[PDB]
């Protein structure tokens, strides 16, 4: 649903794939795992690993990302955290 | 890699 | 409510017990969810070197990867905190 | 390192 991006230290075109993948991600799967797991994989896969996906509602983050590899967005009331560490 | 869903 | 469950964890049994008694602390201090998860990530990378990272919250899933031995996933009361070590 | 939290 509609895209909202709140954080972001990434490429324009790498943030606008994060959406692109999230969106199907969320046609695919209703259950924020599976949302996540997709994700992850498919970045680990286009940008080399390695990455880790948060899918949900209510939650609150703190975490260490490399340079020019975080995002944190919502598509509708659900928020995504997709970034790169290790 | 794993996964992780709340209740 | 603050009783602790561990749902997953690939992390030592005391490891995994200072990992509840720092969440503990952490609510004990911090009302926010994001407040929380950085306590418990800031002591971690102390004690146990960088780099960690913390969710907290009462509706997520996730999937990511962590180094062997570094990894739990529990309840505190009503509240989800994942905790893993990855890079 | 950086926090995040849902409104």
């Amino acid at each position: 649903r509609k895209a909202v991006i709140k954080n972001a230290d990434m490429s324009e075109d790498m943030q606008q794939d994060a959406v692109d993948c999230a969106t199907q991600a969320m046609e695919k799967y209703n259950i924020e795992k599976d949302i996540a797991a997709y994700i992850k994989k498919e970045f680990d896969k286009k940008y080399n690993p390695t990455w880790h996906c948060i899918v949900g509602r209510n939650f609150g983050s703190y975490v260490t990302h490399e340079t020019k590899h975080f995002i944190y967005f919502y598509l509708g009331q659900v928020a995504i955290l997709l970034f790169k560490s290790g | 890699s794993r996964g992780t869903q709340t209740e």
